[PDB]
RNA sequence: CUCCGGGGAGGCGGCAAAUAUCCUUUGAUCCGGAGAUGUCUGAAUGGGGGAACCCACCUACUUUAAGGUAGGUAUUGCAACAUGAAUACAUAGUGUUGCAAGGCGAACGAGGGGAAGUGAAACAUCUCAGUACCCUUAGGAAAAGAAAUCAAUUGAGAUUCC
RNA sequence: UAUAAUGGGUCAGCGACUUAUAUUCAGUAGCGAGGUUAACCGUAUAGGGGAGCCGUAGAGAAAUCGAGUCUUAAUAGGGCG
RNA sequence: GAACCCACUGUCGUUGAAAAGCCAGGGGAUGACUUGUGGAUAGGGGUGAAAGGCUAAUCAAGCCUGGUGAUAGCUGGUUCU
RNA sequence: AUAGCACUCUGCAAACACGAAAGUGGACGUAUAGGGUGUGAUGCCUGCCCGGUGCUGGAAGGUUAAUUGAUGGGGUUAGCG
RNA sequence: UUCUAACUCUGUCCCGUGAUCCGGGACGAGGACCGUGUCUGGUGGGUAGUUUGACUGGGGCGGUCUCCUCCUAAAGAGUAA
RNA sequence: CCACAAGUCGAGCAGGUACGAAAGUAGGUCUUAGUGAUCCGGUGGUUCUGUAUGGAAGGGCCAUCGCUCAACGGAUAAAAG
């Protein structure tokens, strides 16, 4: 599973990366919790044009 | 009843072929289990029973998208 | 209804202008003791037997 | 029982014939069409029940005693509205109104499941046979239907039936 | 089988080699190196309908050839015509 | 040892009074007892202090309808001159 | 069949049983309890055999099912003669 | 070896609610186990369909089942126990 | 010789051989037992076929291999009480 990261992790990434999770970690964890999101064509495009800034400003 | 929401997946009726080639009546099933997903329009957990690959679809498509799509069909979720 | 072939009979039975021919027996897998001449003799088509030819008519009508 | 049209010497249905009353040329009986009435059980639907039974509630008019009359009171699905937890918004739930469904019946269609006797001169592969049977459901028919189809002299042009 | 082997108490009524399709032989009729239509159309036993089938050539597993053809190195010999 | 519940011996009956009985004797009779009403268990199943016992006069697999006109190298029968 | 005796299983969402599942009995019980099996009041007692089959425990030594897919061989495909 | 987020609870509490079903919410004990789908090896009279030859001085037990030589075989061939 | 399936003896022609000076002899051994049909599959050749075309796969033809199918004309690949 393809996410893009909305928050640090200690090894996945941080803020905003594109890493390859294993399918329960996102289906169960990641996606639900919030800290990422499918790497889907719309939510890239949505997250790197709109909110990349108003994410970094939300810095903690 | 073993159906599958997403996708429709029911048992079907089959053989069991011996070596001798003597056929009796068997049943295939499908991988089906209740699994609880998050959706945040709605703020609640959404008890589904479904195969993995209704799973897979979810997977591709997301879960909103799918939640609609069967409401549209006319299931109560 | 209509008549039926019986096709094993049919696969081991062809017509001539006046009978039928046959291929003969004994030439299959067992031949290294078989003398030269059965060998030889064996060979070939033969007529289907008068005795028998009343059978063979039955089992294939339209031949 | 009422009305419209036909008809013109009789008639009051049959087993089942009789007397008696009786109706009829101001037109009967009878025939065709349209209306009125239509108890109880039965999907039965106000609740119950051993079918043709027992019991109950609400509204409105009459009533004076312990009644009558006219209606309404089932479930499920959908829609509108109102109300409304754990829980703060919500949501679940709850309720009113409006609409629709249930059941029965010959064969034919479509779909889900699906034998055995028998034959093979025994019998297990095979046959019987997707037959018998059970279940779901539509119409006057159903289904199929307009090529990611056939053919191969490089041609034919959606389905269905003989 | 007189049999002491089977069946029948008696009478009246009923009671068992059929029908459809395909094929083969015989008789009979039409036509004749030719014979014949099927579904179907048709105010319909008529008329139309020639797609198709049987016959008119065999040999060879087959390619192929053809009053010839198969076998063979062989115009020999032999099998089927 | 009566009622009530059983069925050890013998006679009679065997087209019976009776498709399981009568008569003379016999056993239990405060118990693991007898019995009324209403319920539950359904056929390769039920129940069984156990006999393959009982499951509507039917049980080594109840009854009814359907497959069905099952199959039978067997037995019987098969009509005028 | 019985009171008594003995072997074995079951730590509770128990073992076991019914059912296709949901679930139900065991039991609104808890090893002094529940299931299976054999013997059969009581008295004296109940000898030898673990070679065979079963059960229980251990060993990791030989054999491999799905799965995975090294290497090899073959058909076709390019260019050269 | 730890963890919690999938997942289990025939554990406590709150609500739908007047309810030892069920659903949702909180907590607690477990937890990537158990369990389920597909595939695959082993076990499998628990259940199901079947089979288990003929001759023969009845059947069973015993013997035999194919081939060669002599006699029975009656001076051609053939000829049974 | 023979119900069939099968079995047996053989003059003679063409080719290539061995032994003889030569006429000539030799198509297993003095003869009569030493055996197994069909289906399926393996191997060597093949001027046959090759599902649009060229190939290939597969099939056919010649030679040959795998049954104590001994209940030996051989029910199925596989069967006791």
């Amino acid at each position: 599973m393809d996410v893009i990261l909305l928050q640090r992790i200690k090894n996945l990434g941080k803020l905003g990366d594109k890493v390859s999770v294993k399918a329960g970690y996102g289906r169960n964890f990641l996606i639900p919790q919030g800290k990422a999101v499918a790497a889907t064509e719309a939510n890239t495009a949505a997250f790197e044009a709109r909110r990349a800034e108003l994410e970094k400003q939300e810095a903690e | 009843s073993k159906v599958c929401q997403v996708t429709g997946k029911r048992p079907v009726v089959g053989n069991n072929v011996s070596h001798a080639n003597n056929k009796t009546k068997r049943r295939f099933e499908p991988n089906l289990h209740h699994h609880r997903f998050w959706l945040e329009s709605e703020k609640r957990f959404v008890r589904l029973r479904l195969t993995t690959k209704g799973m897979r679809i979810i997977d591709k498509l997301g879960i909103e998208k799918v939640v609609a799509d069967l409401r549209a069909q006319g299931q109560k979720i | 209804a209509k008549l039926k072939t019986r096709r094993g009979a049919a696969k081991r039975f062809k017509a001539t202008a006046n009978g039928f021919k046959r291929k003969q027996a004994f030439k299959r897998h067992i031949l290294t003791k078989k003398s030269a001449k059965r060998i030889r003799q064996l060979r070939g088509c033969v007529m289907v037997h008068v005795s028998d030819v009343a059978s063979v008519r039955r089992m294939c009508p339209y031949i």
